[PDB]
């Protein structure tokens, strides 16, 4: 029984944003959107972008998902103190308009 | 396949984006411009001038009325049919 | 279209992901750290 | 000829056994009872109608009995699982102590006739009757 | 601590397996922290596997 | 009693400001992990070309299994050949049908086998659909080049018809500035 | 599209089979083998008129046939059977280079366009200033 590796656990991880009550999950925690390490991750995460990387994407509105949250990164400012500035409106976002983006991807579904 | 070239294509699939992840073409400003110049003197030409009134400069989107030391007077038409505003 | 869900086919579901690996991987999240 | 997937000409089947397009009544011998409780005599004509209950089987008694003993009168009892409890020497010695191993229950103490005659004897004249 | 009277529970774990319909809601519920192991149906579940 | 979610990957607090800043110079000089920052690198393929996610294998290239290679019978395997033994398996199918219906008029105790051919026959035409879908797939691709060459030499069309229809209206005007002249 | 057609009409076609036995299991009556032994049903039995009983199973059987038809002719217009992967791609290459060509075709044809567009303009423009100055 092998141990997970890294394209393996980040593979699942950048999936998982199409799922998009898991990000209100995510981004409903103070510690996370106000870390800049989840911000610089979700940078990092753009190589599924491109190929061959993106040849394993199963559920590509997880990478729609990915660029939209990136949209804000660079409005996104760090602090001395830690508190990623700009970043207190992303929740209220999230939390309006995830029932309609997820209705709006089930439509493209159909 | 649609799925694929969108993918393959942007990064991404379509979907709709309400917030920042347009732009008006400034040749497409001034060619409309110009065509706008051509329209306010493709209007003119089917109305009669008053005699003061045949000072008119012709450019900027628009036509100018002037007469000499008392006013000048600048309006656009959007289309032949629609009267001058 | 009555009996089919877009559970696991827009996105991967709530079971999904506790299946899934990332799972376990918050688990062994120490083995994963390891730096020489 | 073309062949044909799975459809082969030396796989063979047979009825069922037994086959039941015939009258298994008749196979097996069942025309007794088949003729002996049919509801028509089988030449066109009705037969008798067999009564509800078993006053046939019971009229060949010289007793008390004018009404039915039924679950519902308050005489009979639901003994049907105490009805349906169940439990050198050659065969035919095994077969005496098969037939005496029940007698146990006939002798004394379990049946004292002397402590019967006893109970019997406190009987006094007439019976309450409504 | 989060108190039990805020929160959502579910076991899509047991939904993949079992599935949820109206003659499994008691032993679903069983699963759940708001179930008592120290209730009459858990015990009488005893006595019945008994 | 836990969290409906598994939180993000712990490789998180590895992608500071200061690991950021320390990557270009590191790109300038399963995975052998030397430093903090290979885990600021995008890792790279699977060697085994298969990786695990969500419970399941997947391949970076998958390929359509086979009959033998999951278990159970493939009756037979350019695609004239396989058109026609869908055909003859759609025939066969029909015919199976019949049999099984004639075993249950007679005797409904050998139908296991019946169904049982019933069941690899299906299988059979399903798997040839499947070994055909990458060549409709493909025809639908040159589909999507063909309805594509048909929109551009339509708009090729409609405005080679709107160029043509000023110059004879200029045609029209030259003639009656010549009859009016 | 047609291959999903395809996958679509064979599960229905099962399913046909299945409807056919499951109407012939359930709808069924009783019948003699001789005259002699009696006749006899009860509520629980769908007793149906035997005629009616056997056009429907003519239909059934109508039905199946006819969704034969219909698998057989769509197998015989799956689009394309002779072709190989090789002129596929070879199609695919003359496909593409097609596309340039027309986009180059449309380029120049637009360039036409803009030629009697500014033609046009130039006319329509000396016309009204001609007559503008003529009329003042």
């Amino acid at each position: 029984n092998p141990l997970p590796t890294r394209f393996e656990v980040e593979l699942e991880f950048i999936q998982s944003l199409a799922n998009i009550q898991y990000v209100t999950y995510l981004l409903t925690q103070q510690q996370i959107w106000k870390s800049p390490n989840f911000k610089n991750y979700l940078k990092y995460l753009e190589y599924w972008c491109n190929p061959p990387y993106s040849q394993c994407i199963v559920y590509p509105n997880c990478l729609f998902i990915l660029k939209l949250l990136n949209g804000f990164m660079e409005s996104a400012i760090v602090n001395e103190d830690g508190l990623l500035e700009g970043l207190d409106e992303l929740p209220k976002i999230i939390q309006l308009q995830g029932p309609q983006w997820m209705n709006e991807m089930v439509e493209r579904w159909a | 396949l649609v799925t694929a070239l969108e993918v393959l294509s942007l990064g991404r699939p379509n979907l709709p984006t309400h917030n920042f992840k347009a732009k008006v073409p400034i040749g497409l400003i001034l060619q409309r411009l110009k065509d706008l110049n051509l329209t306010v003197s493709i209007k003119i030409a089917l109305m009669n001038i008053p005699k003061p009134l045949n000072s008119y400069h012709i450019k900027n989107g628009r036509i100018y009325f002037t007469v000499p030391n008392e006013f000048e007077i600048q309006l656009s038409t959007v289309n032949r049919q629609s009267p001058l505003f | 279209k009555g009996a089919v869900g877009p559970n696991n086919f827009i996105w991967p579901a709530e079971d999904a992901l506790r299946r899934g690996m990332l799972a376990m991987a918050s688990l062994h999240s120490k083995e994963l750290t390891r730096i020489p | 000829p073309s062949y044909y997937y799975y459809v082969d000409p030396e796989t063979t089947y047979t009825y069922q056994q037994p086959n039941p397009l015939q009258d298994l009544i008749s196979v097996y011998g069942l025309d007794d009872i088949s003729r002996q409780v049919a509801r028509t005599n089988l030449d066109g004509t009705k037969a008798v109608k067999l009564r509800k209950s078993y006053k046939n089987q019971i009229a060949d008694l010289s007793g008390k009995f004018s009404t039915i003993p039924t679950r519902e009168n308050g005489k009979g009892g639901q003994i049907a699982h105490i009805l349906f409890q169940n439990n050198n020497m050659s065969e035919q010695q095994w077969r005496e102590q098969l037939r005496n191993r029940d007698i146990a229950l006939f002798q004394p103490p379990n049946f004292d006739w002397d402590l019967c005659s006893s109970v019997l004897s406190q009987f006094e004249r007439s019976y309450p009757s409504e | 601590v989060t108190p039990l009277d805020e929160l959502q529970w579910k076991s899509p774990e047991w939904i993949q397996v079992f599935g949820l319909r109206t003659e499994n809601v008691l032993d679903y519920f069983a699963e759940s922290p708001f179930f008592d192991k120290t209730s009459n149906n858990q015990v009488i579940k005893m006595q019945r596997q008994f | 009693v836990s969290s409906l979610y598994p939180p993000p990957p712990p490789y998180v607090k590895f992608f500071t400001q200061s690991n950021l800043e320390k990557l270009p110079k590191y790109k300038e000089k399963e995975e052998e992990i030397t430093c903090a920052l290979d885990y600021l690198i995008p890792p790279p393929m699977p060697k085994n070309q298969q990786y695990r996610a969500f419970g399941s294998i997947w391949q970076v290239k998958d390929q359509l299994p086979d009959l033998e290679s999951m278990g159970l019978t493939q009756l037979y395997k350019n695609y004239q050949y396989k058109i026609q033994e869908l055909r003859k398996l759609l025939k066969s199918l029909l015919l199976n049908y019949l049999e099984l219906i004639g075993v249950l008029s007679i005797n409904p105790d050998m139908y296991e086998r019946k169904v049982e051919n019933i069941r690899t026959i299906l299988v059979n035409i399903h798997h040839l659909l499947n070994e055909y879908r990458p060549h409709q797939s493909r025809e639908s691709l040159i589909m999507l080049l063909e309805e594509q060459l048909e929109y551009k030499r339509g708009e090729i069309r409609e405005i080679e018809q709107v160029c043509k229809q000023v110059h004879d209206k200029l045609t029209s005007i030259q003639d009656t500035l010549r009859t009016g002249s | 599209d047609r291959l999903t057609q395809l996958q679509i009409c064979l599960d229905q076609m099962t399913e046909q089979f299945c409807a056919t036995l499951n109407y012939i299991d359930k709808n069924h009556g009783f019948e003699r083998l001789t005259v002699n032994e009696p006749q006899m049903s009860d509520k629980h039995a769908t007793v149906v008129p035997p005629e009616e009983f056997s056009n429907t199973i003519d239909e059934l059987s109508t039905d199946i046939i006819l969704k034969t038809r219909q698998i057989n002719k769509l197998i015989d217009s799956l689009p394309g059977v002779d072709v190989s992967a090789e002129e596929q791609l070879r199609k695919i290459d003359m496909l593409q280079k097609k596309l340039v060509e027309v986009e180059d075709e449309k380029i120049e044809a637009i360039k036409k366009k803009e030629k009697l567009l500014r033609h046009v303009d130039s006319l329509i423009e000396d016309f009204v200033d001609g007559i503008a100055n003529s009329k003042k």
